């Protein structure tokens, strides 16, 4: 999920 | 919670610096549109928003002490709707006009050239024209986009916490009414006013968000989004 | 008009009068036979909607065609949060009939509509979490019809808006709650016709599907009141 | 339309 990794960046 | 004590000062403060940029789109004036060319303007324009959006998200107070599984839920419900009302304000000041980007103006006649879109130009117009009349500030608009964010997903699954936040929102909103001069009975009826665009927000999103994942060049990130909402 | 004349507890008990009765269900269920009891209750309940529309003061005084287009928008939305507050009292289950109870594993019979109940039952659970009052109810069942097409068409119907705002604050104000109390729940409550609207869209996007117009043959006002969302 | 008529009547 790129949402999920741009939100933990 | 560092939310739970900002002052309605302190919430407008951050909420405007918090504001994501207006972007550019890629558009060439010189070439005449194509439903294929400003379906493309329009998704690569979306797609570089949403980064902008995410990271605007965590700036938001209260946005940043809930999960990481429900950050996502929040913003996979509300992205478009976000992205909308982004776009109508943006359009305020321009009659007829949507202003997508600086230079990306388009009128509804425009919005002919993808079938089933003209549908959603005309309620984003009318919404537009709502603020216009209202006289929509800066302040309110910032107070009434941090609302859809967390309020858009909240009932499809803490929640204590988050209704906590949009109580301080709403505190802010009456707050700004009644600097501006409002009466107690004005500050309220602009309140339901300014919420109740909120549901036609809603609604132009579902629609939109229907024919987009319909028969419709994607980025993976849009892709993800859409399917969200399969 | 004469619905901006009338007092605050005048339109509350115009609204308590003008409320329509709760029908019966028709005395396991498979995806037809549960179609089918929903379709026919929904029917009849069209009936005394289009009646309830016309005792909501200042909806009289709009012209047939508004009439028509406020009611098309916005039925689905009144359906279902007279559903929902039906289901108050009834914690983990959907009230359509007082011989129809049903719960969210009933909601598989149906392909895709367990999500929508899922949202019902959230709606009701919410209502409950607030203490929704039956004054407090038929205000925003009221603002529903008004609100949610309004923006698709003006100025009577804004100002008739206004007015159940000014009424939903003197039901507050009338319970006991202080001044920062009142347009907090306020807020709350209009609030949740975002997500009425949202239940009423993804709803909607299902039951004016070709594989749930061919389940049952829908009455021939339930499929008008459809096909106005296309 | 169906409503039309029922909401004349
Ligand atoms: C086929 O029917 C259609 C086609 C396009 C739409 C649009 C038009 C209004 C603006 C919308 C979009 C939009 C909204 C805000 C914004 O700043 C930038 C872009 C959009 C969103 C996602 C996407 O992949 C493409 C565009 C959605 C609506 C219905
Ligand atoms: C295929 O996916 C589905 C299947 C069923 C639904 C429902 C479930 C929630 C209640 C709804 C309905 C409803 C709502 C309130 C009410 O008193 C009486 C009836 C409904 C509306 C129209 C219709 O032709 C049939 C039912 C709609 C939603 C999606």
């Amino acid at each position: 999920k790129i949402l999920h990794r741009l939100l933990q960046d | 919670s560092l939310a739970l004590s900002l002052t309605a000062d302190q919430m407008v403060s951050a909420l405007l610096d918090a504001e994501p940029p207006i972007l550019y789109s890629e558009y060439d004036p010189t070439r005449p549109f194509s439903e294929a060319s400003m379906m493309g303007l329009l998704t690569n324009l979306a797609d570089r928003e949403l980064v902008h959006m995410i990271n605007w998200a965590k700036r938001v107070p209260g946005f940043v002490d809930l999960t990481l599984h429900d950050q996502v839920h929040l913003l996979e419900c509300a992205w478009l709707e976000i992205l909308m009302i982004g776009l109508v304000w943006r359009s305020m000041e321009h009659p007829g006009k949507l202003l997508f980007a600086p230079n990306l103006l388009l009128d509804r006649n425009q919005g002919k050239c993808v079938e089933g879109m003209v549908e959603i130009f005309d309620m984003l117009l009318a919404t537009s024209s709502r603020f216009r009349m209202m006289n929509l500030q800066g302040e309110e608009f910032v107070c009434l986009k941090s609302i859809i964010l967390l309020n858009s997903g909240v009932y499809t699954f803490e929640k204590d916490h988050i209704h906590r936040v949009l109580d301080k929102i709403t505190d802010t909103l009456i707050h700004l009414m009644a600097k501006a001069g409002l009466t107690l009975q004005q500050q309220h009826q602009r309140l339901a006013q300014l919420l109740l665009i909120l549901s036609h927000i809603r609604h132009m999103s579902n629609k939109g968000m229907e024919h987009l994942y319909s028969m419709k060049p994607l980025s993976d990130l849009l892709l993800e989004m859409l399917d969200a909402h399969r």
